[PDB]
């Protein structure tokens, strides 16, 4: 039956969880409520994915929600689609993370996490395969970046062999807020390197800078960060949740997207970004665009390990597979020659909500480097001197930690290189 | 986790002896300050003592 289980933590994984769980309920056809009003099988064909079936023919996110503070749990709650979650699965603390690594790793984050693991252990017990998780979360504060990656060192203890994918809001200083986020995201990226099988690299920078210079829009909100996160949730979600000619899981996507095992660092994209239907040339130049990258890394500088295009509405894939083509042939030296047609396209009928076609875009380019060297810097600017480490000293870190998350680091900036120059 | 209760407990431990010893050493201090004005005092009224005997010595 192919279940999913959903994690979401921290503020930033809750509301960005809340966009996708309401995107994707409203492409299966379920109401807040759970019931279901759709006009097509399809939709609810493959919908035991991410949504559970209970008695009163209600279908319930496979979903849990945790925070150490109330707050955003709360917002959930009384949102749109609120009523849908279980109630079960809020598992929230009083104390809060204070935007502290440590405190959601370490202190404040351990006392909860058992009680974590248990509604995960519940939702897994009743799934009939269970092929893997799902965790949203921003790597900046302190819940979702030091819980969330305590979370999933405890999965992958518990369910070594099976796939552990985030979707992972990387900081930027244009959109932040504490001085502490590089720390509190170097932190998080070793546990990531170690513990999960894919990371979609969502920066905030491109965000911004998609909603600022693209979408025109003069102060942009997380709410508007957020709805571009959503509908790219839900692109790299549709191969597996709606009907088609793939027979694939999270493990079979993982072993043709992954080469090796510490590089699964995605760029995802997402065009269109207006009434004018767009042609495939145009939903094809588009999504290749730097423009539309939202990990703020320039593609050209690097190299391309895999790709994995994902195009919803009807359209000719005779035309989609020229287009493909196109952009692979005239542009043959971003694609390693080592991993023949490394390059894959899927095509689903169903397509978003308004737009009548769309793309998503998943790249495993070697050019994220620039993302985590970007982290490293500002790092470094403040380890040098040891700023605002008393925040984390105090919830008994030592510096050796520190220097040990710098260096692992590097060494992934250094083996995106090593890739990159063969 | 433990690192972090030790460094608690250590800076309250040492909060509290440092705190015990400053008041112990001004209760000290002050009461010797006291101790010294009333002996002062108190050989004046020895002194004072000696002048009456002297006078009454005169006669
Ligand atoms: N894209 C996006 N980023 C967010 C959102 N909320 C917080 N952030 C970012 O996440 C970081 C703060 O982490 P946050 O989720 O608030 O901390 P936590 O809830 O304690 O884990 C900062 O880099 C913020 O820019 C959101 O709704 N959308
Ligand atoms: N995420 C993840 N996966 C791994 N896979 C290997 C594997 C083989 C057979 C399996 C299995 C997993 O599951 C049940 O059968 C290794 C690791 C790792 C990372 C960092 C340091 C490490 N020191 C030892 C290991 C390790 N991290
Ligand atoms: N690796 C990878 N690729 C994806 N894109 C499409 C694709 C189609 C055909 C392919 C292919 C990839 O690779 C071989 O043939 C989606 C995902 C994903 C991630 C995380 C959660 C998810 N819930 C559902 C899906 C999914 N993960
Ligand atoms: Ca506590
Ligand atoms: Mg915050």
């Amino acid at each position: 039956m192919r279940e999913i289980v959903h994690i979401q933590a921290g503020q930033c994984g809750n509301q960005i969880g809340a966009k996708f769980w309401e995107v994707i309920s409203d492409e299966h056809g379920i109401d807040p409520t759970g019931s279901y009003h759709g006009d097509s099988d399809l939709q609810l064909e493959r919908i035991n994915v991410y949504y559970n079936e209970a008695a009163g023919n209600k279908y319930v996110p496979r979903a849990i929600l945790v925070d150490l503070e109330p707050g955003t749990m709360d917002s959930v709650r009384s949102g749109p689609f609120g009523q849908i979650f279980r109630p079960d699965n809020f598992v929230f603390g009083q104390s809060g993370a204070g935007n502290n690594w440590a405190k959601g790793h370490y202190t404040e984050g351990a006392e909860l996490v058992d009680s974590v693991l248990d509604v995960v252990r519940k939702e897994s017990e009743s799934c009939d395969c269970l092929q893997g998780f799902q965790l949203t979360h921003s790597l900046g504060g302190g819940t979702g970046s030091g819980m969330g990656t305590l979370l999933i060192s405890k999965i992958r203890e518990e369910y070594p062999d099976r796939i552990m994918n985030t979707f992972s809001v990387v900081p930027s200083p244009k959109v932040s807020d504490t001085v502490v986020e590089p720390y509190n995201a170097t932190l998080s990226v070793h546990q990531l390197v170690e513990n999960t099988d894919e990371t979609y690299c969502i920066d905030n920078e491109a965000l911004y800078d998609i909603c600022f210079r693209t979408l025109k829009l003069t102060t942009p909100t997380y709410g508007d960060l957020n709805h571009l996160v959503s509908a790219t949730m839900s692109g790299v979600t549709t191969c597996l949740r709606f009907p088609g000619q793939l027979n694939a899981d999270l493990r079979k996507l993982a072993v043709n997207m992954v080469p090796f095992p510490r590089l699964h660092f995605f760029m995802p994209g997402f065009a269109p970004l207006q009434y004018r239907a767009l042609t495939v040339p145009e939903l094809t130049q588009q999504m290749f665009d730097a423009k539309n990258m939202m990990a703020a890394c320039d593609p050209r500088h690097g190299r391309y390990l895999t790709v994995a295009a994902v195009f919803r509405g009807r359209m000719s894939m005779k035309e989609v597979d020229e287009q493909m083509l196109n952009v692979q042939n005239k542009n043959s030296s971003y694609f390693v020659e080592w991993i023949p047609n490394n390059v894959k396209t899927a095509v689903c009928d169903i397509p978003p909500r308004g737009l009548k076609m769309s793309a998503t875009f998943i790249g495993n380019s070697t050019a994220i480097q620039e993302l985590f060297k970007r982290i490293s810097e500002q790092f470094t600017a403040m380890f040098r001197r040891k700023a605002f480490l008393h925040w984390y000293t105090g919830e008994g870190m030592d510096e050796m930690e520190f220097t040990e998350a710098e260096s692992n680091m590097n060494d992934l900036v250094s083996e995106y290189q090593q890739y990159q120059d063969a | 986790i433990q690192k972090a209760i030790e460094e608690n407990n250590n800076f309250i431990k040492m909060a509290k002896e440092k705190l015990a010893q400053k008041m112990e050493s001004n209760k000290e201090n002050r009461e010797a300050h006291l101790a010294a004005m009333l002996e002062r005092l108190q050989e004046k009224d020895k002194h004072a003592e000696e002048v009456r005997k002297n006078k009454e010595l005169k006669e």
